[PDB]
RNA sequence: GCAAGGCUAAAACUCAAAGGAAUUGACGGGGGCCCGCACAAGCGGCGGAGCAUGUGGAUUAAUUCGAUGCAACGCGAAGAACCUUACCUGGGUUUGACAUGCACAGGACGCGUCUAGAGAUAGGCGUUCCCUUGUGGCCUGUGUGCAGGUGGUGCAUGGCUGUCGUCAGCUCGUGUCGUGAGAUGUUGGGUUAAGUCCCGCAACGAGCGCAACCCUUGUCUCAUGUUGCCAGCACGUAAUGGUGGGGACUCGUGAGAGACUGCCGGGGUCAACUCGGAGGAAGGUGGGGAUGACGUCAAGUCAUCAUGCCCCUUAUGUCCAGGGCUUCACACAUGCUACAAUGGCCGGUACAAAGGGCUGCGAUGCCGCGAGGUUAAGCGAAUCCUUAAAAGCCGGUCUCAGUUCGGAUCGGGGUCUGCAACUCGACCCCGUGAAGUCGGAGUCGCUAGUAAUCGCAGAUCAGCAACGCUGCGGUGAAUACGUUCC
């Protein structure tokens, strides 16, 4: 999203239940797992591209 | 469809009755998986027309089917500017079937308290030719024979 | 579009994974230095024709085994450039690092590796389709190349409306998650925006 | 979701699976002992000594 | 020429085409064939009432924004109290809440205090380690380049995705035919879920296509016995496999067999293939999932991310404190609740799967009708928690009633998370107890462990998801004669 609202994320805040999750490679605030701490589009490329050990296509 | 019939699946016989019969009501009157439930009240209906009358439930039901089974449905057409009713034959299974969902339907929404009784009195009704199932069947005969002109 | 990633499709199957590690709670912290190096890794070295980045992290030790056409340029003048991208990923990760280079067989046969220099043809500003004619030559020039996919999209030489095109060799079974298909995609910088590059070599069934 | 935005009856879906065994009771005898802690295994395992 | 009108017969002005053959595509209320819950037989719903969510309109400080037929409407958004947040009011910062080159210097920085709604501002502190001797890291003030935008253009775009559509056809090489577009192959007859194959054919071959290889489920064999099981025993704590003991068995997870029209009978150009049989877990693809061709909708996304051109740089950058994203004369769409006796209540009672768990699962014990609170063991887990399954069964009550159905609204009283719960959370206790009695024309889904029904778990998250999403399990049916008809 914003870098700036990234920043403030990032940041130790002042009443510290202002703090949110977001993805570790776009910054999406939602979406976010914390198994792995990306958003859900970025986590779903990353599984494409088979970089995250143990993540792969399910089929059943 | 169009590739071909499909097979119907079957049936058990009943411990307590041995006949595909009671089974068929069973699942006639089945509603929300409640299989055991559908059985206590045919169970109960069964008893009760015993206890009215004497003779074996299942020959009653028998009289009952008999006495209610049809010869001819009201199947409509339309050709050009009208549509109108063709009168054709029925088979066995598709009469007997039928017959058990004008019974049931008749029995969910008669006048008294509890499914046990009303199918009690529906069947007897059936039975002796006289209830709600012989009317409709009358019905549906009278008014399919009405149509016999157009019976292409 | 509509065409899934042939490498996910085969995860799990036949390929094997670009990053090797075992953590169960610091997943996160691991995943966001993975994109960090290799965000690192992208800019700045694009130029070395960055094919497959493998990382390793073995008991709180990073491994880093990265595939480069010609290791000269990584390698720098002898040990420092090589040396000076080291010291920034240990700064980067915090622990001990080993970075090494083992080799590229042939910067033909390998996907993201056409892709990138038909992207660099492309930046340079060279006709598109005679690029295409001259990767897909060499490819089967390449001793296993039996089917190699390459599609163009974009303005396609700074045409207002934007065009995909493709041509096709061999055989590319995609529908044959049996076989093996090198998959990449680079973007080319163009004057008019930039145009994006996919390639599908087919290299047989399976060994 | 496999679209970016707004369709979602679009969906892929992944399993992580994990395995476990190898839970034998071996004697701690200090040669076989020292022997495995010197050994070290790959990191696509991960060893757990009880 | 009686007339109707016939014959000869122009011009101004207007436009750059009007036209003749043949090809491809598309269309037809044209012909032939086939198929699809598409028609038909039935099962359960919507539209009627209340509640939750999204949308349009109106209001306002914003109701930030995008999306608009099927293929948007519990969508983006897998969690709006400030935070998220991009909007409104007010107040700050402004070479910046962040990363670098250039001129200067030294603090940068960590704590508490009062000013303030906080952002921001200083009064007190430790300090310049680096030999600010020089190089080296860091930062303040003038800056300078720059950073920045959720500002736009998806009709400039990449990536990704929906749709036709899991539709089964679409093309290419060589040759041949024609001035050419183009045709042939791809036509004809059987055959298939399928351009699947068989016999002829100026056609001969091939690619993207189909099945197949990947995963799950269905039988058995080999291996394995712990945290799982208990066949023959000991042990009977407590009967809660609790312990030794065992690989007898399931089971778990590694490797194979098997189901591939394999074999036979009749038929079929004997070929394709069709129909039925024995053995079998399964018979013709054993069932299902992943798997989405050439391309279309200038489809969606400049707001996952990224990107060319324009727009501001005391502001369209940034922060803080409140409000709003949750409004409300109305309409739409998707789900839940009922309108009852297949039922409600009271007591007893038996059988699951798959998941989750050191910012946690809280076994017991105590307090409270209750949600919840307290001390506390075991549990990185087949040994611990979740864990009680509900539907199912028994005995009593109610006796068709706006009800011992219905739980919307309202008053009072508590619990939990959060600094803070009127806006703006969830749950618990009492009382009050509305519409609603099966829903108009019309309309939706469904062929087997399917519909129908009842519970369980995850993801987002401090709290908000037993009405959304994704998976799991139990009970469990009726119809298909037929393809004329939408
Ligand atoms: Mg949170
Ligand atoms: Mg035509
Ligand atoms: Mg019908
Ligand atoms: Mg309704
Ligand atoms: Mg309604
Ligand atoms: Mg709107
Ligand atoms: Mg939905
Ligand atoms: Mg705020
Ligand atoms: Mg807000
Ligand atoms: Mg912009
Ligand atoms: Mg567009
Ligand atoms: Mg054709
Ligand atoms: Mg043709
Ligand atoms: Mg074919
Ligand atoms: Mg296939
Ligand atoms: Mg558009
Ligand atoms: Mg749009
Ligand atoms: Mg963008
Ligand atoms: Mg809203
Ligand atoms: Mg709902
Ligand atoms: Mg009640
Ligand atoms: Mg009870
Ligand atoms: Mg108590
Ligand atoms: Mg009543
Ligand atoms: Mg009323
Ligand atoms: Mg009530
Ligand atoms: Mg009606
Ligand atoms: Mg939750
Ligand atoms: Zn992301």
């Amino acid at each position: 999203a914003k870098k700036a609202l990234v920043n403030k994320a990032a940041g130790k805040p002042r009443f510290a239940v202002r703090a949110y999750t977001r993805c570790s490679k776009c910054g999406r605030p939602r979406a976010v797992y914390r198994k792995f701490g990306l958003c859900r589009i970025c986590l779903r490329e990353m599984a494409h591209a088979g970089e995250l050990p143990g993540v792969q296509k399910s089929s059943w | 469809p169009r590739k071909g019939p499909a097979p119907k699946r079957p049936l058990v016989n009943d411990p307590v009755y041995g006949s595909q019969l009671v089974t068929q009501l069973v699942n006639k009157v089945l509603l929300k998986g409640k299989k055991s439930l559908a059985e206590r009240i045919v169970y109960g209906a069964l008893e009760q027309a015993r206890d009215k009358t004497g003779t074996d439930p299942v020959i009653t039901l028998k009289r009952a089917l008999d006495n209610v089974k049809p010869a001819l449905e009201v199947r409509s057409r339309r050709v050009g500017g009208a549509t109108y009713q063709v009168p054709v034959e029925v088979r066995p299974d598709r009469s007997t079937t039928l017959a058990l969902r004008w019974l049931v339907g008749y029995s969910r929404q008669r006048r008294e308290k509890t499914m046990i009784e009303r199918l009690a009195n529906e069947i007897l009704d059936a039975s002796n030719g006289l209830g709600a199932s012989v009317k409709r069947r009358e019905d549906t005969h009278k008014m399919a024979e009405a149509n016999r002109a157009f019976a292409h | 579009g509509q065409k899934i990633n042939p490498h996910g499709f085969r995860l799990g199957i036949t390929t094997d994974w670009k990053s090797r590690w075992y953590a169960d709670k610091q997943y996160a912290e691991y995943v966001k230095e993975d994109v960090a190096i290799r965000r690192l890794l992208s800019s700045g070295l694009e130029r070395a024709g960055i094919a497959d980045v493998e990382i390793e992290r073995t008991r709180d030790r990073v491994r880093v085994d990265i595939h480069t056409a010609r290791p000269g340029i990584v390698i720098g003048r002898r040990g420092t450039e090589a040396d000076r991208i080291r010291a920034d990923l240990e700064k980067l990760t915090g622990k001990q690092v080993q970075l090494n280079i083992l080799e590229v067989k042939n910067p033909e046969s390998q996907a993201q590796l056409v892709a990138q220099g038909v992207a660099e043809q492309l930046s340079n500003r060279v006709a598109f389709r005679r690029a295409m004619r001259k990767a897909i030559q060499s490819a089967m020039r390449q001793p296993n190349v039996k089917g190699i996919r390459v599609q163009c999209s974009g303005r396609l030489g700074g045409a207002e409306m934007s065009r995909s095109e493709f041509y096709r060799e061999g055989r590319v079974p995609l529908h044959t998650l049996r076989a093996d298909i090198d998959y990449g995609l680079y973007e080319a910088k163009t004057t008019f925006g930039r145009i994006g590059v996919k390639v599908w070599i087919y290299k047989g069934d399976i060994v | 979701i496999r679209s970016p935005h707004k369709y979602k009856d679009s969906r892929e879906h992944f399993e992580m699976r994990t395995h476990k065994r190898l839970i034998d009771i071996i004697d701690p005898t200090p040669k076989t002992v020292d022997a495995l802690m010197r050994i070290d295994l790959p990191a696509s395992v991960d060893v757990n000594i009880q």
